């Protein structure tokens, strides 16, 4: 089923510790996918003024 | 400089993946095969179990 | 009778040895088993059937 | 000869003796770890913006997984941490939860029960008695800081009597103007603002001049054998909502302000070597209550 | 953000025919202007720096509930971006274009006793730039014209000599005029590289200097937002 | 008859009512969680002695690069904390941070703005009033703990009233010599030293005897909803450092000792619970100002 | 006329000269860094269940590994830290710690032992005077909050002098009833509870009618440079294991409540921003302690 945004939420039968462990790791490498305006904002203060 | 060694700020996320399952396989052993307790006991005696 | 069981493998622990070492080493080839020790998104929204 | 003693020292109330036992002791350690990661959980959660660390938190704790319907209450072990901390205050209070519970919640994590591997200095004053003769006025207000107030209407100088007990290490007076204080049939010394004395060293004597009030300020260090995971700063928090959501609230017992005045007040009472033992478990197991309270708010 | 971009008349024109009176009213509570507060400036001084507040600041400030009101925060708007609370002015109205207030006769709004020298006071004309005036006046005019109050709009411009030297050339009604207008009314534009994070003494400034820095951050991402949320309506 | 009140409790002065919607209270959780990657980037700087941690924390904070020409204040995001820390305190302190800048700040980091996950205990006694006769003389001292002492010369032994507020949740207490209290036409109990009270009960009475002075020593305790970053040592800190730096100059305030005495104060005043809503927010605002002060300093 | 003052103010003892350039800054930095791993190394510990992140930490700490036998007691860390703590307190403490030793316990960790990072607030009222006429009796008492009770027994009005210091940036006066203050050769403003004044700008009169006594609590604030690695909680806790463990029994010195007293007593002397230095070190280097010592106690 669709959440608020358009990702999609798979409801199945799993077992606890797999389910923690793989969830837990999907939320650390989420944290470092950015958006590329976000990435350019970034870039912009490393580079000279001009 | 191995023991000395401090965590950065932005660790690697597989840092954080190996932590946690470091910290389970710790905190839930049954879950892994092996725990902390065992009882041998003679046949004859009668100990209520898991049914 | 009829059961579930969650079966993550087998992984034998030494006594003698720091079980910390043995965790770290057991929980590289976890993360390998799992696919979850490189950067990855989980792309599931396909597996489905109407 | 008048007698003024401090408000706080009066009739300790008995202590429970259930639940101090090791297996208890360890049940006790158990819940103080897995509310701290409680805690931890949650704060990470809110930053992190993904719910996982508390799932799994809350997992371990209530030993069942989370859901949006239901209330957080905490589970089996939040019931038995509030009804232990009920049975620690008084020897009234009955024992509900059974061995069988306990034990069952202590095999969660693996923890020394130890609580004699470090210490933490509390400071309040206990000022015992204070005698004094006729014609003199005293009176004694606070607890982590002792004002003594005397008046000398006589003709004379008079001589008050201070007892601090044997228990408290160090104890440091501060007068309003310099004063004279020796121990029992000691020489008096010149006057001076501040005395160090030892409490065991004996009752002290103070010179009291006529005409002008004297002011003496007592502070007091005690050390106490308690866990190395004691931090004071939520053992406070934790008594203070203990006594506000009503768990303390028992027939025939003492309330004091502070969990400062009240393990004080125990060791020198009667047995307070025996009292002192399970106050500081009820101290960690407060601590345990403050910091799962405060993550689940019910 | 957006009106404060538009750099010529014809642009300006353009956007409050499709900018309805809501947006040129704020729904903050806001403070009183016109008071002496001090404030904090740590970039330069220690001390608290002193300032007073007026209307043409960027933020929201409290507003009368007569018409002389409305009119002033319109005109915040285009010159400061922001408008000041005026509660329940009604439904019908505030769906209205800001265009349509100042130039049409269907509104059901009436300005004829409008006094523009009190407006101007009201609104700090003394501390307000070029660019700024000129936007004022352009609003001046077009109320003059569509109350039949022309003379009087000349008659002022004689008594403030500095106002008319900036007066905009068009002549409302007329399109020719609009068409070759050739001022210059952008308060902010996508800045020159000179251009630091560093704040400024004056709350006017200040806060001219955040819609600057915003703007190009504004101007990447506001259609795909925009477009998200009108998109099913 | 003669009234005695504390003195943190009278005339508690009008708090701000801008910068408390949604988006503004994202904007102060954003400072304190960018505030506590500064103060922890300049400790690894100091041991390292290189500044790579901190220009990126600084950068992070406050969207510039250090300069060694330029002065190191914490930019744009330092000045819209310590404007709308005035805003907070008082009403007649203005509102001169525009929307676009508290949403672009809140944009930094991704939090939720809950002021209620948690809750914080405040110690501040409050003392309303208390009701003395003609021939009796009672003075009231302290916050933190109240000391009320009290004298009576007349024949007959004197009957004392003491409001505490209705909001407090315990009250204790302590009295120098055993004193009799009761809730208001209940029986007079034998005298005791230690009394626990609930203030929403009702009045109390003391009975004076005729004699040696007694004190009453009063300690309070009142369960307050905060978020969970809350922390009180840090907004403590952070309530002193901005008296001392003039932030809370303003004029027709009144000035508290600590945040306990102005939170309470604030919550026993008419309006009290929308009161106490606005405080909490001044409170993580001030912990935010207190660690971004701490690693920018200023001799 | 009376002169009444605060009596922790009274007579500072000078404090030690040595240990104060940055080698020795150095290694209370690094003794308080270590010791911060050993506390911990504690909680580590009961995660795994195996002492040898304890064990790791004592190594690091005390240069040896620990042993069932005998008592941890932080090898030579520990004595050169107790050591320095005694010569911090008093000039007349011998400096009996070698260069040498302190050269290599400062090199185990990487610090800088710059004391000026940041600031701290600490909470002592300082009143160096209240001067008073005849037929009136000022009485002062506290140091965190300084309460001055003042009782005029003459015809008329008496006017009370307040001397607040030169150090302070913020005091607070808090009375039991309205009252009147303002400064020399200023007009008297109408009653007021609460006043907040500046010790800088000078002295203050209070109006004391006759009547009923008068009481003013005080709060003050001052502002102190120290290192980022303060911790206010940790270091006062130190003061008293400190004065327990008898670290500052010499001749000739005074004893004070709380290092809050400590700090304040010695900048208020003459020449005191050279002692404010020494006495922040003296700060860290408690902090350590009391880590230190909760971890192995002896």
């Amino acid at each position: 089923y669709p959440d608020a945004d358009g990702n999609d939420v798979s409801i199945i039968f799993s077992g606890a510790m797999s389910h923690a462990i793989f969830t837990y790791a999907q939320s650390q490498w989420n944290k470092n996918i950015i958006k590329l305006d976000d990435y350019i904002r970034e870039i912009t203060l490393t580079v000279p003024k001009q | 400089k191995l023991v000395g060694h401090n965590y950065p700020v932005y660790v690697e996320p597989v840092v954080n993946i190996m932590n946690f399952i470091s910290a389970r396989f710790v905190a839930d052993s049954s879950y892994f095969g092996y725990t902390n307790e065992i009882m041998i006991m003679p046949n004859h005696i009668n100990v209520p179990v898991d049914d | 009778h009829a059961l579930i069981k969650e079966d993550l493998g087998q992984w034998p622990v030494e006594t003698g040895i720091s079980l910390v070492n043995q965790a770290g080493v057991f929980a590289v080839q976890l993360a390998n088993k799992l696919g979850i020790d490189k950067p990855f998104v989980l792309d599931a929204g396909s597996n489905y059937f109407t | 000869a008048n007698r003024a003693t401090s408000a706080f020292l009066d009739n300790p109330h008995p202590v429970g003796v259930n639940y101090v036992d090791e297996g208890s002791r360890q049940f006790v350690a158990v819940a103080e770890l897995l509310a701290s990661k409680l805690i931890d959980s949650s704060r990470e959660s809110d930053e992190s913006n993904s719910d996982v660390p508390f799932v799994q938190a809350y997992s371990k704790f209530a030993d069942d997984n989370p859901r949006h319907l239901r209330v957080k209450t905490g589970g089996k072990m939040a019931n038995a941490l509030t009804n232990v901390i009920r049975s620690y205050y008084s020897i009234n209070a009955p024992a509900i939860v059974p061995q069988v519970e306990i034990d069952r919640l202590a095999s969660k994590a693996t923890v020394s029960g130890d609580m004699y591997n470090s210490y933490a200095i509390f400071n309040s004053v206990p000022i015992v008695e204070v005698l004094s003769p006729a014609r003199t006025t005293v009176s004694i207000v606070g607890s982590d800081r002792a004002d003594v107030t005397m008046l000398n209407t006589g003709a004379g100088a008079a001589n008050i009597t201070f007892n601090f007990g044997q228990i408290a290490e160090t104890v440091i007076l501060k007068g309003s103007v310099p004063f004279q204080l020796a121990r029992l049939n000691q020489p008096m010394p010149a006057a001076r603002f501040t005395y160090k004395l030892r409490p065991l060293d004996g009752p002290f004597i103070v010179v009291l001049p006529v005409g002008n009030p004297l002011v003496i300020s007592a502070t007091a260090a005690t050390r106490i054998q308690v866990p190395l995971a004691f931090n004071k700063a939520l053992v406070e928090s934790g008594f203070q909502t203990a006594m506000n959501d009503g768990l303390f609230d028992i027939q025939n017992v003492n309330y004091y302000s502070s969990f400062d005045e009240f393990i004080i007040s125990q060791y020198h009472a009667q047995d307070g070597i025996n009292r002192v033992s399970t106050c500081v478990i009820l101290g960690l197991a407060l601590q345990a209550y403050d910091q799962m309270r405060r993550a689940l708010p019910v | 953000m957006d009106v404060l971009s538009k750099g010529s008349l014809k642009e300006l024109l353009a956007h409050l025919e499709k900018t309805p009176l809501e947006e040129a009213i704020s729904y903050r509570i806001g403070t009183v202007p016109y008071q002496n507060v001090l404030i904090s400036r740590n970039e330069y001084y220690n001390q608290l720096y002193p300032d007073t507040t007026s209307l043409i600041d960027g933020v929201s400030r409290e507003g009368q509930r007569n018409v002389n009101g409305l009119i002033m925060s319109i005109i915040s708007y285009v010159v400061s971006g922001s408008g000041h609370y005026i509660p329940n002015i009604g439904f019908m109205l505030l769906r209205r274009s800001i265009l349509d207030i100042l130039t049409k006769h269907d509104t059901g709004l009436v300005t004829n006793n409008l006094n523009y020298g009190i407006i101007a006071r009201n609104l700090t004309v003394s501390k307000m730039n070029c660019e700024q005036r000129k936007r004022m006046l352009i609003c001046f005019k077009l109320l003059a014209y569509k109350d039949g109050n022309q003379n009087d709009y000349e008659i002022y411009l004689n008594q403030n000599i500095p106002l008319k030297q900036i007066a905009p050339n068009f002549i409302p009604g007329d399109m020719r005029t609009v068409i070759h207008n050739q001022d210059q009314l952008a308060i902010v534009g996508i800045p020159a590289y000179r251009l630091t994070q560093s704040t400024e003494l004056s709350i006017r400034d200040d806060n001219a200097k955040s819609y600057k820095l915003g703007y190009v951050d504004w101007y990447n991402s506001n259609s795909f937002l925009r477009e998200r949320s009108e998109f099913n309506l």
